[PDB]
RNA sequence: UCGAUGUCGGCUCGUCGCAUCCUGGGGCUGAAGAAGGUCCCAAGGGUUGGGCUGUUCGCCCAUUAAAGCGGCACGCGAGCU
RNA sequence: CGAAUGCCGGCAUGAGUAACGAUAAAGAGGGUGAGAAUCCCUCUCGCCGUAAGCCCAAGGGUUCCUACGCAAUGGUCGUCAGCGUAGGGUUAGGCGGGACCUAAGGUGAAGCCGAAAGGCGUAGCCGAAGGGCAGCCGGUUAAUAUUCCGGCCCUUCCCGCAGGUGCGAUGGGGGGACGCUCUAGGCUAGGGGGACCGGAGCCAUGGACGAGCCCGGCCAGAAGCGCAGGGUGGGAGGUAGGCAAAUCCGCCUCCCAACAAGCUCUGCGUGGUGGGGAAGCCCGUACGGGUGACAACCCCCCGAAGCCAGGGAGCCAAGAAAAGCCUCUAAGCACAACCUGCGGGAACCCGUACCGCAAACCGACACAGGUGGGCGGGUGCAAGAGCACUCAGGCGCGCGGGAGAACCCUCGCCAAGGAACUCUGCAAGUUGGCCCCGUAACUUCGGGAGAAGGGGUGCUCCCUGGGGUGAUGAGCCCCGGGGAGCCGCAGUGAACAGGCUCUGGCGACUGUUUACCAAAAACACAGCUCUCUGCGAACUCGUAAGAGGAGGUAUAGGGAGCGACGCUUGCCCGGUGCCGGAAGGUCAAGGGGAGGGGUGCAAGCCCCGAACCGAAGCCCCGGUGAACGGCGGCCGUAACUAUAACGGUCCUAAGGUAGCGAAAUUCCUUGUCGGGUAAGUUCCGACCUGCACGAAAAGCGUAACGACCGGAGCGCUGUCUCGGCGAGGGACCCGGUGAAAUUGAACUGGCCGUGAAGAUGCGGCCUACCCGUGGCAGGACGAAAAGACCCCGUGGAGCUUUACUGCAGC
RNA sequence: CGAGCUAGCCCUGGCCAGGGUGAAGCUGGGGUGAGACCCAGUGGAGGCCCGAACCGGUGGGGGAUGCAAACCCCUCGGAUG
RNA sequence: GUGGUUCGUGGAGCCAUGGGGGAAUCUGGGCGGACCACCGCCUAAGGCUAAGUACUCCGGGUGACCGAUAGCGCACCAGUA
RNA sequence: CGGGGGGAACCUGGGGAACUGAAACAUCUCAGUACCCAGAGGAGAGGAAAGAGAAAUCGACUCCCUGAGUAGCGGCGAGCG
RNA sequence: GCCGAGGUGGUGGAAUUGGUAGACACGCUACCUUGAGGUGGUAGUGCGCUUACGGGUUCAAGUCCCGUCCUCGGUACCA
RNA sequence: GUGGGAGAGGGUGGUGGAAUUCCCGGAGUAGCGGUGAAAUGCGCAGAUACCGGGAGGAACGCCGAUGGCGAAGGCAGCCACCUGGUCCACCCGUGACGCUGAGGCGCGAAAGCGUGGGGAGCAAACCGGAUUAGAUACCCGGGUAGUCCACGCCCUAAACG
């Protein structure tokens, strides 16, 4: 029966992606937060 | 005037739908119409600011003259008669001489071929529009300016229609489609006669689909509810409002007055609703 | 026993007590005979099918030798409902 | 450290136990190989076939192809693989996206707003599965192909020549450009049949050399032409509108065709050319290749939901935008510029493998679940995407072998009975398609209705009617009719396919709902009523700007109740709410300063403060019931009795009208009486003692409707008396793989006691060789979950209000 | 930080085999002073009817360390709104 | 009307300021805890100003600091699987 | 010519909680803490008296010790200081 | 079973410890009006005993209290 | 047929003054109303009585008659339009074309019904004041349907001469 999952790369950049976190003061602590914590990615694959 | 049904099917029982006899004209004028956006009820933020709408059809926005006054003096030959989803009433399309087109609401009595203009000048006659000063006292009219040059906003409902009473000052006093008295500034203009489609307020809608072509969605009820949702919500089987009736933001609903008491419009008011 | 001892009734399967409903054997009788009445011995066996009600019970229809009363966590839900 | 349902890790028990993931199904031969049920090829068998085949889009991202491999992954095996290593493989001016357009929405110069962060916003910009745009058929690779090759067509851009013309735009106009149902004529895809055309081969097992049988009889294709269809008036004159201008468009007037007549566009046909091309036999292909052939390449018929397409009609709920495109003119320029035609050159970026109803996507899995579009053949059955078999193609579901116990699941049948079963006919069974006959109460006249209940149903022969396509004719297709007869238990001969009736309650109705224990009498609903709201509306969201309401205007909009329809909806305004009320009273800041104090030599500085004026609010006066709400008690009385039409009296703001009533409400209660039944706490009809109905939290009714809940009948049945037999998948045995909760440690019996009150573990007594298999559930106060009930905690949270205190709002 | 599940709304597209019933209108006839009306044909309306796809989730059985953290079978509801 | 200060409205000054009123330039103005007098202090409504102080991404030194269940989450291609 | 953006922690400014404490709870506390935002730097704030406040006194600002849990504040409670 | 208010004239109904045939009505009795009844007018309701029972408090009890009986009202929930 | 006559005969559209009622304004004060007598009610929050301004609905005084018209029910300010019946005159035309009328059809006071409107005065029901043994009546103060318009029903009557 249909779950949570419905895969559509367009919705994961336009939401979770990089520009997306940029527009907002809140996205931008995110991507400050990430940077900072060292991850190897600051943002969704997507493609 | 209102077409019935016969009872083939529930619902189509109590059925009424329009009578379209008055109807010149199966297709809009491209030149006149705009697409319009359907709100749903949501302003800018994407929040319901009034419940219960969306769905219904598509529907195309026909603009319509409501200052006749761009035109004073040049007549105009009606040249259909035509449905407006967009409201109680029905648009007439009219040919100005000088070759414009524009759509007045269609006053009720007013024929194809007929022969209209607006001005200070002007035969009184259905249709015509004129300064309030130069209408005689107690002429019925419609489509009336509330302030000089700020567009008509009184009885444009189908049907409706306004009336003369007297003359004070700069002002005259005019009886509302309410019934409340009104003085509005001479200046204001207005074309005189009723709205027509005035047989509009027997049609029965009849079945609860065609409430939604209508753009209106259900409508639910206080008592019907929880109590997070609505003060009359809660309560085992049923129960009673327990409380003077009130709105889901809780005020009262029953008789209680909202209008601004100290609105500056007061000094221009004599009656009620 | 609350870091859990599932709770009425029905079905299923029973087993036990006797303070015995019936059948066996008795005393007395206000026992002629037949039929009973009471109390005595006796637990081997037996103790129907339906209407109504979730019902236990109970009332009722039709029969019966008779249509017993109790206990078993108001026997029995790692057996069912 | 020994305990914390401790934390981390390791290893046990259960146990060689349960399971190995759809009951579509397998058998053998041959090959390969250390090793074969499990890989390969053959033959047989079975399964899908509106799919379990094929294409596309998402999403996935090397899984594709091939060589060499088998540790692990695969629920067994593995020589196989979607697995390991390596190599290879995705080719476009025309297909999809982008150097095009705009939708919601997003963003956003101007602008507005907000402590900051930020919010809003016109133009513009971004944004597509919509609009616009130029490629069709075949061949070829192990693996790509509208991409490469072959053949036939087409687009833009740049430059040139020729010919034409006031050229020219981001500006004006036209167009683009539209719903839903139904649908005409012509086509096409697709399909069926042919005695005609082409073709290897065949005569079995009784018969057939036959107008035998099995196979095939097309595809694409510029200009031209043909057929069907779309779109479209032509000239003049005036002209004040389309924010400049216009010869355009609009508007008025006059004259011509009324018609596709013409002009124009698209569809199909045909087309120069080009291309395919079966069964079968043979070659070994892992898969194709050769041949059939020099193939034939035609006729008839059925016929879209597709095409001509802006087609037609009806209807109300009244049906995107922008650009491409055409037109008009402005500056500007007129050697320019644009139009048309021919030529040459120029034509970029990204995607393309493969999976794709699924072992490759979402579900931790090679998971019986989920996933949008298209195509989806044949026969029969009324039709059909239904159902049975079947083509192309694709599968036998990645553990097997046996046995033929109990038990379970799924299935078939049963003597007599026929609901006795049981909370309940739950379940199952009966009925079942189509044609004809027929069909009640009641009804809102539509319905009720498939009411009910009946008859027919195959095949062969004769006669026979009408249609469609062909011509007005055969042939082919479709719809019938009448007569005589054949066979079986039975002809919708298998598969798909209502059991019916009477009667209450509730809800008018189709709808909606607690994703995952409730689908309902709940919500919704048309409709009725109340109330607010004059428009910068009320009301909602926002601190605001703004926004919805609404580009709406009282026949409109918000809030609240009620809930189709019929007949109706009483009395109380004391309290509460709301509404009205220019007086009165009280009322905060402020005003006012009578008087009083502090200090100073004082001039003064500073403090307090009465009268009096001073809002809303409350008080007060009224109104208000489809506002919140409420709608009595006791005593007596009639010429039998009984009951009380009648009277008395206390209290109230007023004391429940109609109608209904043991009710979805009645406690007593199985009330009482009637009906039904052999028997009826339920059901139905009454009565009225209504514990505790009652009129829009509406009262009483109501045809139609209901997977709702009562009650009764018929029909029919393994529901039952009461069980029996049979089938398959498990369970059992063998080979492979091999879990789980639980587990203080165990050398773990019965009775009577005892014990923290229910003992395998204490006492006495009885019984008892050791160890397993298959079964059953009485016990281990068996497992599971730190009981949800109950209490406790000065634990929490959601909800209410005339609790307290705040805040928004007004 | 989330509306890639779910709920509502907005924009743009698509889907719904087949069969049945036969409203208004129209046409004709009847009727009449003219009508209302009646009949016949035609016509093809509807939160109309039966029923696949699609959407559900009614009753029952199975499953309950599952094929599955909602499934399977039979049955059932809607199916131009 | 509030904030700051030890100051919670208290006898509540000082510093700051959202609102109303609104001066003077040394004989001017603020302050010394309501206010008044006296005696003192100090010169608001412009601005800048090292050092002494805080911290540790980084380099070094040193530990009655840990020694791979410790010590950073990471001794190991970890903010990875 | 400059701005933009980043930086472990540290600094300043704008804004600013609740659990908790008071053995309930509103003033009070936790606390101008957590956190959000703007700015600055190698530091940042502050800084040269309209200061203190009792002596006829001290002299800018920071930081440490101390004064001192004092003076005071306070449902004169808990507590703050 | 459990808490709240009650029991008084013939009837319905009153009363702060100070009674009293006992408010106020209506019954009723005597007379009057009427031809007669009713309505209506005039003036009285026990034989020197009682305010449900009987037993305390007080100087005094229908009043306050103690239990007993009866009425009415409310209640018996999770279980 | 021709020529004339009277009339509230009918239908549609207009339109006038009187009076009631409500509102504003002005002036003005203590009572107005109401009855058999009173009370309820209205009034110092300024009523009543008076003047002015306006809104609105209904009914049409005198003419007016024991009159006129109509088949009936019924019809009454004025004006216009459309229309019915009817009488008189001259003696012109058709040539018994007549009378009646079961059924059918139409019309039909008031009240009542439906959907809209409209609503001043009046007023079933209903509330209150009185009266009365009582009064669910008569009288008084309030008062909703209704009375009015349109469309559609209903179809009755002491629809009577
Ligand atoms: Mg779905
Ligand atoms: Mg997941
Ligand atoms: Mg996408
Ligand atoms: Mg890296
Ligand atoms: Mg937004
Ligand atoms: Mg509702
Ligand atoms: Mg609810
Ligand atoms: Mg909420
Ligand atoms: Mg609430
Ligand atoms: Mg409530
Ligand atoms: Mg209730
Ligand atoms: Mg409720
Ligand atoms: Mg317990
Ligand atoms: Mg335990
Ligand atoms: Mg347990
Ligand atoms: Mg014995
Ligand atoms: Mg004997
Ligand atoms: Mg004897
Ligand atoms: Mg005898
Ligand atoms: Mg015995
Ligand atoms: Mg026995
Ligand atoms: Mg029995
Ligand atoms: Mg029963
Ligand atoms: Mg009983
Ligand atoms: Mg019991
Ligand atoms: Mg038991
Ligand atoms: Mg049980
Ligand atoms: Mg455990
Ligand atoms: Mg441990
Ligand atoms: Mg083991
Ligand atoms: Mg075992
Ligand atoms: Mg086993
Ligand atoms: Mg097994
Ligand atoms: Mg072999
Ligand atoms: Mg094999
Ligand atoms: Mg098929
Ligand atoms: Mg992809
Ligand atoms: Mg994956
Ligand atoms: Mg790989
Ligand atoms: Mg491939
Ligand atoms: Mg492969
Ligand atoms: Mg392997
Ligand atoms: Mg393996
Ligand atoms: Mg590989
Ligand atoms: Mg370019
Ligand atoms: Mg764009
Ligand atoms: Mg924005
Ligand atoms: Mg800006
Ligand atoms: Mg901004
Ligand atoms: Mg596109
Ligand atoms: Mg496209
Ligand atoms: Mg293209
Ligand atoms: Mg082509
Ligand atoms: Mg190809
Ligand atoms: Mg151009
Ligand atoms: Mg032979
Ligand atoms: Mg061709
Ligand atoms: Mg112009
Ligand atoms: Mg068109
Ligand atoms: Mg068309
Ligand atoms: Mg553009
Ligand atoms: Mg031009
Ligand atoms: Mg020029
Ligand atoms: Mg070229
Ligand atoms: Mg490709
Ligand atoms: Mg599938
Ligand atoms: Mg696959
Ligand atoms: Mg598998
Ligand atoms: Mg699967
Ligand atoms: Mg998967
Ligand atoms: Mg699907
Ligand atoms: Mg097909
Ligand atoms: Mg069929
Ligand atoms: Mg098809
Ligand atoms: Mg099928
Ligand atoms: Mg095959
Ligand atoms: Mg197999
Ligand atoms: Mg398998
Ligand atoms: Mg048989
Ligand atoms: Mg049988
Ligand atoms: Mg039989
Ligand atoms: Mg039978
Ligand atoms: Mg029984
Ligand atoms: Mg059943
Ligand atoms: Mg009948
Ligand atoms: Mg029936
Ligand atoms: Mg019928
Ligand atoms: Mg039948
Ligand atoms: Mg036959
Ligand atoms: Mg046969
Ligand atoms: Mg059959
Ligand atoms: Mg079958
Ligand atoms: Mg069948
Ligand atoms: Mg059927
Ligand atoms: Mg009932
Ligand atoms: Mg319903
Ligand atoms: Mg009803
Ligand atoms: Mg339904
Ligand atoms: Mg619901
Ligand atoms: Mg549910
Ligand atoms: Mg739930
Ligand atoms: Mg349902
Ligand atoms: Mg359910
Ligand atoms: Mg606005
Ligand atoms: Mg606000
Ligand atoms: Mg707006
Ligand atoms: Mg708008
Ligand atoms: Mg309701
Ligand atoms: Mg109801
Ligand atoms: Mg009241
Ligand atoms: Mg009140
Ligand atoms: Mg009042
Ligand atoms: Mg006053
Ligand atoms: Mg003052
Ligand atoms: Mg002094
Ligand atoms: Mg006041
Ligand atoms: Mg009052
Ligand atoms: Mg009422
Ligand atoms: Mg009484
Ligand atoms: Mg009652
Ligand atoms: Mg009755
Ligand atoms: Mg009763
Ligand atoms: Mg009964
Ligand atoms: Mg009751
Ligand atoms: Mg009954
Ligand atoms: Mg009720
Ligand atoms: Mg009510
Ligand atoms: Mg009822
Ligand atoms: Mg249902
Ligand atoms: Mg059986
Ligand atoms: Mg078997
Ligand atoms: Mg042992
Ligand atoms: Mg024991
Ligand atoms: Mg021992
Ligand atoms: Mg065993
Ligand atoms: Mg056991
Ligand atoms: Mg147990
Ligand atoms: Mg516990
Ligand atoms: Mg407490
Ligand atoms: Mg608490
Ligand atoms: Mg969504
Ligand atoms: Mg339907
Ligand atoms: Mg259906
Ligand atoms: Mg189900
Ligand atoms: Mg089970
Ligand atoms: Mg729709
Ligand atoms: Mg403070
Ligand atoms: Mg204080
Ligand atoms: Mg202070
Ligand atoms: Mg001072
Ligand atoms: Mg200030
Ligand atoms: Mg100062
Ligand atoms: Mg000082
Ligand atoms: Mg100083
Ligand atoms: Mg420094
Ligand atoms: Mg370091
Ligand atoms: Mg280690
Ligand atoms: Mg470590
Ligand atoms: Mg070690
Ligand atoms: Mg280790
Ligand atoms: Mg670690
Ligand atoms: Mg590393
Ligand atoms: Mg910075
Ligand atoms: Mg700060
Ligand atoms: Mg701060
Ligand atoms: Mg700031
Ligand atoms: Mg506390
Ligand atoms: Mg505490
Ligand atoms: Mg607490
Ligand atoms: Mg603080
Ligand atoms: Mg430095
Ligand atoms: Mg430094
Ligand atoms: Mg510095
Ligand atoms: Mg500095
Ligand atoms: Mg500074
Ligand atoms: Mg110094
Ligand atoms: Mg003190
Ligand atoms: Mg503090
Ligand atoms: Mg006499
Ligand atoms: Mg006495
Ligand atoms: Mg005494
Ligand atoms: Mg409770
Ligand atoms: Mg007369
Ligand atoms: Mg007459
Ligand atoms: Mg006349
Ligand atoms: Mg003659
Ligand atoms: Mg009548
Ligand atoms: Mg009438
Ligand atoms: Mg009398
Ligand atoms: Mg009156
Ligand atoms: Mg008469």
């Amino acid at each position: 029966m249909k779950r949570t999952w419905q895969p559509n790369r367009r919705k994961r950049a336009k939401t979770h992606g990089f520009r997306a976190r940029m527009r907002t003061p809140g996205g931008r602590k995110v991507l400050k937060r990430r940077r900072q914590k060292g991850r190897w990615r600051l943002t969704p694959a997507v493609r | 005037a209102v077409k019935k049904f016969k009872p083939y099917t529930p619902s189509r029982r109590f059925m009424t739908v329009a009578d379209f006899s008055e109807i010149t004209k199966t297709e809009p004028e491209k030149s006149l119409v705009k697409p319009l956006k359907k709100t749903g009820g949501r302003n800018n933020q994407g929040r319901i600011t009034v419940r219960f709408r969306g769905g219904g059809h598509k529907r195309l926005y026909r603009i319509i003259d409501f200052k006749r006054w761009d035109k004073v003096g040049i007549p105009a030959k009606v040249a259909a008669i035509e449905y407006d989803p967009n409201r109680s009433a029905r648009i007439a399309l009219l040919h100005y001489v000088d070759g414009e087109k524009r759509y007045i609401i269609a006053p009720d009595g007013l024929q194809v071929g007929q022969q209209v203009v607006a001005g200070p000048d002007a035969p009184i006659q259905v249709g015509n529009a004129l300064p309030l000063r130069f209408i005689p006292v107690g002429t019925v009219v419609h489509a009336v300016e509330l302030e000089p040059k700020k567009g008509a906003k009184l009885a444009r409902a189908a049907g409706t229609s306004a009336q003369i009473q007297g003359r004070e000052g700069d002002y005259v006093i005019l009886r509302l489609p309410s019934g409340e008295l009104r003085k509005v500034h001479g200046e204001c203009y207005a074309t005189v006669g009723a709205v027509g489609n005035a047989d509009h307020k027997n049609i029965v809608l009849g079945k609860a689909g065609r409430s939604r072509w209508l753009g209106r969605r259900p409508h639910v009820r206080g008592a019907a509810m929880n109590p997070v949702d609505h003060p009359h919500g809660g309560g085992e089987g049923r129960a009673p409002r327990g409380r003077p009736p009130a709105s889901p933001w809780g005020w009262q609903t029953k008789g209680l007055k909202t209008r601004k008491r100290r609105k500056p419009s007061s000094r221009f008011i004599i009656a009620r609703r």
